[PDB]
RNA sequence: CGUCAAAGCACUUUGCAAAAGCUAACGUAUCUGUUUCUUGCCUUUUACCAGAAACAGCCGUUUGUAAGGUGUGCUAAUUUGACUGUAUAGUUUUUGUAAUCU
């Protein structure tokens, strides 16, 4: 992950896209240090909102604008600078606009059932309309 | 003496590698009676020589090719025919097994 | 030939001679690597028996 | 994973080229004659100690005048000394130069020595006639 | 070849033969060819129409071979896989 | 030829046994001692002549005599696996070239 | 070879031939001893060699692993090294509370000093057991490590001295923690760091390198250190448990 | 390929030839071929009769050799 | 009243539902199968103990057959697949391929001949050993359940649309159907002789109809009420007696129906935690087999 | 040639150039269709005489037919056990509650 | 290399089961504990000393198999296994010394 002065360059195309992931660091440090507001699990969602947003940063150069050559997106695979696994879920139809993985995982709920904000609004209540508490999603669906 | 059991332990005492039950060779085993009673198609010699001077892999190689069951060992040679415990610890042959 | 690390050389001449060996079997250790094809060029040790 | 791995020929090379300061240089094994494992495993049980070797307790501590007999057989009177009989020798061949051999392990009895010498410099060719090996003059036969 | 490697297995014994003529040769055989050229001793000579004569030595040339009487208790003798490359049929340990 | 061997040969010849000589570790000769090919031929035949020179101590009759020429001296490496003659290698180049 | 299978970073001795050959002649008496004493339990790993027996692959973390209580991630090794010093400090301090024994400091080096003068009553009452603090030792050294390794991190020393810092460590934990006091079977992995130490001495201080500081040659204590803690792992957990 | 038969032990040797057409030629034996075409040197032929005529030096082709014998001991 | 140990043996096994189970023909065997995707071979008489285990399947067991010989087994696979399992040795025979979707029903004919339906909205008739489909029929809406007549032309297909249809594989002449249910067909069964066809509808009404080249119209002989389905959609099947005088058929309420084959329900019994998804008669005495999605499966009088 | 190999250890009929027939079980064949036949029989003309073990050349070899077939699981999880049905007093369908 | 056959394949996560049969490294590495004995130091216990026997535990390893994940394919890629695998009308078999009658 992190890099040293003494490391292998970069690809070409990294030194245009360095400050934004910088910024990106940035708002994770402060995101780290703020506290307060919020219970036992519901301070720790804008953690992955950052982490969702940096990924589909990178998703986005690469599959969308293809501002960057395939070397350096598989570099930035490789150096955790997004999630693999997440884009992969990205790629396939059903799982556009997913908001992280914890979400889809059925093993982590109490009934064995993914999380509210996969369910499309239109088959859901008014009043169940709520944020994630694993995140504060506001709805994954891909029809939404 | 306390050392003497009151029940003695089922000991069964193996002196050398002898297998339970005849293993499959390439050639069938009729065919081998047969050359031995009826056929001129047999030798009998001795295989002698020094020390170590590699006697028992020459046996080694004919029965790698006429038993296909039996494979290298780990470490050392198979040293096939040598058949006790106590020339598998010295690693040489102490008998003339044929 | 064996022993030198030559897999194309090696592979063209046992070609030659009609002995062929499954692509793993080069990458092998260097004495079963020996053995192989001294048990593949030499047959059954016929000039003894 | 890392469960297997498979080096070149130059790889390999250069590897033990540059670890050689901490591996041995014997590729004989006769150099452990009498300072191997089943040696010191008789050792052990014999209660004797190789002088560069390990010491252990008796593990047979019965050796009391019970039987208050010389035995008449041991004695002096009927032995014929030539030489002391050292301890290598009772571990050599511990079934022949002690009596109450028992626990006594077999070490293996000789290895075909090693007659390979490093090249000192690569630009001999790889066969060439060593110096150090005696030449092949033998008439001193009488033949048919 | 595993009928040549028959034959072969044949020789020391007392095998009989029949060539284009007909004539059928009763005798130990003692050399044998890829060809199947044969060498022969002690032979009694059985011709087409059934007189019997005695030959010593014969070099019977393969080409006119029609069958061979091989002993029976070579019916156990093991046929070995062939591989593309080798030309003898004999126990193998190598790749194949 | 160690003691053993010329012990092995000056009682088998005085019973008139035929004997059959295999010449076992040439891959010694290859990859360990690192003789060239020339020097390696030498070694062979030094090896024979003083097999044969204990032979003739006990009998000079040309009936024992090992040689390769007479198909009655193996080049062998048991470790490796293979033991030829010089007819092995003589079929061996006949089978693949032809008559 | 030209092929393996990657054995583990402490399965490799490195200078085993080095005492299971002779001892190099003209050696000082306390050089001798420790070749013959690596030795010996060398010869006495040997003897006692059992067939390992056939058992069903079970490990803990994944068994952990499993739950929905545990994640994982992937981070530096020094911020792991100081998350488990943190989390132990926290658990002993917790322990030492929830006990009364509010009066005890346990200070960041994991020493429990009271902070007043202490009635029998109370003396009575603060006195551990052998587990907590064993625990409290081990977890003395692992800081003693990681806060080497973050000195290190700091640029406040650089590579050479980290290295000799953690052959230190290794080679003198009778001195540092105080652990043989509650397990004193320890001795004999004190005495085999000693013998190390001895033998990589008397093979580097040779020649124009001679006596002092300097010597980082810490695999071998290291791999010492790491088979004790396999075998008191368990021990310690059914005493903690 | 081809094979060189084995006929070394009938070199110089008083040897007997049958060809094909109940053919029959004595002569001694002075060379063969891959394909066992023979060369025989003062050689005699027989007839059906059996009146033996002198036949010379001899060349036979291989493919109509039935049989080559000696009648020595 | 037969030669069974105890008369009621319930039978436990798998770890998933099972979703057939079939006699053999010779009537000394049975398997079983649902959705643990292995296959279960059990004695009728005896000790009632697993001899084999036919794993190898990659999906759910929808429908298995038995083979004349009584020593092959033939295997339908939620995976788009049909196996062929030889029951004696337990190897993979040969895995016929060719649909596009879970494949339903299957059925065996009395000369090596297959048919078979699938979710791809196609029937394909297997030769045993050709292992391609030697003739394809494609339909609108996907098909449920199939029976082949011993005779060997004939066919019935039932789906989605709520009619059988009755095809000639030789004419291609289709202009013959059994109109009258109203759902979705879960399964269909022939009689012994091959002159009734029973079928089973989602419509909650088991009909019975007549497999005659003449009839005097509204061949249906007569319904049955009872048995009815969950909300699940399973594929309930419906059984015919060696004698073909008694209907059975499963249902959702955990009951098993069996009928006298003239309007009058005969015996109702329960027994079952879950839907009954198979019932099948035993050939040559009066037992009954019961299979339900709760993991067992039970012997009968 | 892979059929040629399903003809082993058949018996087989083998009409030949001279006009013989030979009938016998095959043991080995060859590239040049030099056949092996155990216990052969020979039918001249049809009389019977004893062969025993034959190596037939390849020229001599006209046809040959076959008179004859080649000569000539593991354990289950279920466990059964008696039992009764027990009716219970509800009629519902499982989905519906 | 070639032919044939069936299996998507490569990497990877987890579950389940097994791992000496013919004397031999599941691990070329190496800890701890219990019981019963014999010892050492010993004021009494823990902690200990160092040898044995019989048992266990922990750190690891290999294989089989089941269900998945990632990347690429099914409009082909790769792997595994099997194979009595090669030319050729010019004498030793397959591009005819045949027909004729008897
Ligand atoms: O304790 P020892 O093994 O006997 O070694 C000590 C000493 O160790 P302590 O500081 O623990 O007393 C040093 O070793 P480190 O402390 O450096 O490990 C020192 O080593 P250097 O001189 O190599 O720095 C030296 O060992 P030696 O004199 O053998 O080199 C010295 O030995 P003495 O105790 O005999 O003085
Ligand atoms: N390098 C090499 N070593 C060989 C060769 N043949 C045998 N050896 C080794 O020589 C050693 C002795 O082999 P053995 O088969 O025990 O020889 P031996 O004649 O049986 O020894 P004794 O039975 O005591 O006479 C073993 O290490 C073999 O592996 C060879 O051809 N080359
Ligand atoms: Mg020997
Ligand atoms: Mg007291
Ligand atoms: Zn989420
Ligand atoms: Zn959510
Ligand atoms: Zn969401």
């Amino acid at each position: 992950r992190l890099r040293t002065s003494r490391t292998k360059r970069p690809p070409d195309g990294f030194d245009e896209i360095e400050p934004t992931l910088i910024e990106f660091q940035d708002r994770m440090r402060q995101i780290e240090n703020t506290m307060g507001k919020g219970t036992k699990t519901e301070m720790l969602a804008p953690i992955f909102q950052l982490h969702h947003q940096r990924s589909r940063y990178i998703y986005d150069l690469y599959y969308k604008r293809e501002a960057i050559s395939t070397e350096l997106y598989n570099w930035l695979l490789k150096q955790n600078y997004a999630d693999g696994n997440l884009i992969a879920k990205w790629k396939k139809p059903g799982y556009e606009k997913l908001c992280c993985l914890r979400c889809i995982q059925t093993a982590e709920s109490k009934f064995g059932s993914t999380c509210i904000c996969r369910v499309p609004k239109s088959k859901l209540d008014k009043d169940q309309r709520v944020r994630c508490t694993h995140c504060g999603c506001n709805g994954c669906a891909s029809c939404d | 003496p306390l050392s003497q059991p009151i029940i003695e332990p089922i000991r069964h005492k193996r002196i050398a590698i002898e297998t339970t039950n005849v293993p499959d060779t390439v050639y069938k085993k009729e065919f081998l009676f047969g050359l031995l009673t009826g056929t001129d198609d047999v030798r009998s010699f001795i295989v002698a020589g020094h020390l170590h001077h590699g006697k028992s892999a020459l046996l080694d190689l004919l029965v790698y090719y006429t038993h296909p069951d039996t494979k290298p060992p780990k470490r050392r040679s198979l040293r096939y025919t040598d058949t006790h415990y106590l020339e598998r610890e010295r690693v040489m042959s102490i008998k003339s097994t044929p | 030939l064996t022993i030198s690390d030559e897999a194309e050389k090696l592979k063209k001449h046992l070609s030659s001679f009609q002995i062929y060996l499954k692509p793993k079997d080069y990458l092998l250790d260097p004495k079963p690597l020996l053995q192989l094809i001294c048990a593949s060029f030499f047959g059954f040790p016929v000039g003894f028996v | 994973t890392y469960r297997r791995w498979k080096l070149n020929l130059p790889q390999m090379a250069n590897l033990h080229r540059l670890g050689y300061q901490l591996l041995s240089d014997l590729r004989d094994d006769n150099y452990f004659y009498l300072f191997n494992d089943n040696s010191f495993f008789t050792a052990k049980a014999l209660n004797v100690a190789i002088p560069g070797g390990p010491k252990f307790e008796p593990l047979y501590k019965d050796e009391a005048p019970e039987m208050e007999d010389w035995n008449e057989f041991n004695d002096i009177y009927k032995l014929i000394i030539r030489h002391p009989i050292k301890t290598e020798y009772r571990i050599a061949f511990p079934y022949l130069y002690n009596s109450r051999a028992r626990s006594v392990a077999l070490s293996e009895y000789h290895q075909p020595s090693n007659v390979f010498v490093p090249p000192e410099d690569p630009d001999l060719p790889a066969f060439f006639w060593d110096p150090i090996i005696n030449p092949i003059t033998s008439r001193q036969l009488t033949l048919h | 070849s595993l009928c040549i490697k028959l034959l072969h297995e044949t020789q020391g014994h007392i095998v009989t033969m029949e060539l284009e003529n007909g004539s059928t040769y009763r005798g130990k055989l003692i050399e044998a060819e890829d060809n199947m050229n044969c060498q022969m001793r002690d032979i009694s000579v059985t011709a087409r129409d059934g007189r019997v004569s005695h030959l010593d030595q014969v070099y019977i040339r393969g080409s006119h071979i029609r069958f061979l009487i091989v002993p029976d208790m070579l019916r156990n003798a093991p046929m070995f896989k062939v591989g593309p490359g080798r030309s003898v049929p004999l126990p193998t340990r190598g790749r194949r | 030829v160690m003691i053993n061997t010329t012990r092995i040969i000056k009682h088998a010849i005085l019973h008139d046994m035929p004997i059959v000589l295999v010449l076992n570790k040439v891959d010694r000769l290859i990859l360990e001692l690192r003789l060239p090919p020339n020097d390696a031929y030498h070694k062979l035949r030094h090896v024979i002549d003083e097999v044969n020179d204990n032979i003739c101590q006990i009998s000079k009759d040309l009936k024992y005599r090992v040689s390769p020429e007479l198909g009655n001296v193996c080049f062998a490496s048991c470790d490796l696996g293979y033991c030829f003659t010089l007819s092995s290698f003589a079929k061996l180049y006949i089978d693949r070239h032809g008559g | 070879k030209r092929s393996g299978a990657t054995k583990r970073a402490q399965d490799v001795p490195l200078i085993k031939h080095w005492y299971l050959e002779h001892c190099p002649p003209n050696q000082p008496v306390k050089v001798r001893v420790s070749y013959q004493k690596l030795l010996k339990s060398h010869v006495m790993n040997k003897l006692h060699m059992a067939h390992p027996k056939s058992h069903t692959n079970r490990s803990l973390l994944r068994q952990l692993k499993n739950t929905k209580f545990f994640q994982s991630t992937s981070i530096d090794w020094v911020e792991a090294g100081l998350q488990v010093c943190r989390q132990g400090y926290n658990m002993l301090q917790l322990l030492i509370h929830r006990k009364g024994l509010t009066y005890l400091h346990l200070d960041y080096n994991c020493n429990l000093k009271p902070t007043k003068t202490l009635t029998t009553k109370e003396r009575k009452k603060s006195r551990f057991g052998n587990a907590f603090h064993l625990m409290r030792e081990i977890l003395r050294l692992t800081k003693l490590i990681v806060d080497s390794h973050v000195q290190y991190r700091l640029g406040n020393i650089d590579a050479y001295q980290l290295a000799d810092g953690l052959h230190y460590i290794f080679n003198h934990v009778g001195q540092l923690t105080g652990m043989y006091r509650y397990k004193y079977r320890l001795m004999r992995q004190i005495r085999a760091c000693k013998d190390f130490k001895h033998l990589i001495y008397y093979r580097f201080n040779t020649g124009p390198v001679g006596k002092g500081p300097g010597c980082g040659f810490w695999a071998p204590s290291w791999r010492v250190w790491l088979f004790f803690l396999r075998g008191i792992v368990p021990l310690l957990e059914r005493w903690l448990g | 390929k081809a094979g060189a038969p084995d006929l070394k032990k009938y070199l110089d040797r008083q040897v007997f030839v049958q060809l094909n057409g109940s053919r029959k030629v004595y002569g001694v034996l002075r060379g063969y071929d891959i394909f066992l075409n023979i060369v025989l040197e003062d050689s005699i032929e027989e007839k059906v009769d059996g009146e033996k005529v002198k036949i010379g030096s001899v060349a036979i082709r291989g493919n109509s050799v039935i049989m080559i014998e000696t009648l020595d001991k | 009243t037969s030669d069974l140990n105890v008369p009621n043996l319930q039978m436990f096994g798998h770890t998933a539902e099972v979703l057939v189970a079939r006699f053999d023909p010779s009537g000394s065997y049975f398997a079983s199968g649902g959705m643990d995707r292995q296959i279960l071979l059990w004695n009728v008489f005896g000790d009632v103990k697993n001899y084999g285990v036919l794993n190898g399947c990659k999906g759910a067991i929808t429908d298995l057959q038995w083979s004349r010989d009584s020593r092959v087994v033939y295997c339908s696979s939620s995976d788009t697949h049909l196996m062929s399992w030889d029951a004696v040795s337990g190897q993979k025979i040969r895995k016929h391929k060719g649909h596009a979707g879970v494949v339903n029903a299957l059925d065996v004919l009395k000369v090596e001949l297959l048919t078979s339906v699938s979710d791809d909205c196609t029937m394909k008739v297997w030769d045993s050993r050709s292992k391609d489909c030697i003739k394809t029929i494609e339909e609108k809406y996907p098909l449920t359940a199939v029976a082949i007549a011993q005779q060997g032309t004939q066919v019935f297909i039932g789906g989605i649309d709520g009619a059988i249809k009755i095809w000639d594989l030789r004419n291609n002449h289709c202009s013959h159907v059994l109109k009258g249910h109203k759902d979705i067909i879960t399964s269909l069964a022939i009689s012994k002789d091959g002159s009734s066809l029973l079928s089973n509808s989602m419509d909650n009404t088991v009909r019975i109809f007549d497999v005659k080249p003449f009839a005097s119209a509204q061949r249906q002989l007569q319904i049955f009420e009872g048995a009815i389905h969950g909300q699940e959609h399973n594929l309930l099947g419906v059984a015919w007696s060696r004698n073909s005088r008694f209907v059975g058929a499963g249902s959702s309420d955990k009951n098993v129906y069996v009928w006298s084959a003239t309007g009058d329900l005969r015996y109702v019994l329960p027994g079952h935690e879950g839907s009954v998804n198979h019932v099948d008669f035993h050939p040559h005495q009066d037992i009954i087999l019961s299979c339900s999605s709760d993991r067992t499966i039970f012997l009968g009088e | 040639t892979t059929k040629m190999v399903s003809l082993l250890n058949h018996s087989l009929n083998v009409t030949t150039k001279d006009g013989r027939t030979f009938v016998g079980q095959l043991l080995a064949f060859d590239g040049f269709m030099n056949l092996v036949l155990s216990d052969c029989q020979e039918y001249r003309h049809e009389e019977k005489r004893m062969l025993g073990l034959v190596i037939l050349r390849g020229e001599f070899i006209v046809s040959l037919s076959v008179q004859g077939p080649p000569p000539m699981l593991l354990s289950g999880p279920g466990v059964a056990r008696p039992a009764g049905r027990g009716i219970p007093l509800g009629q519902a369908p499982v989905g519906l509650a």
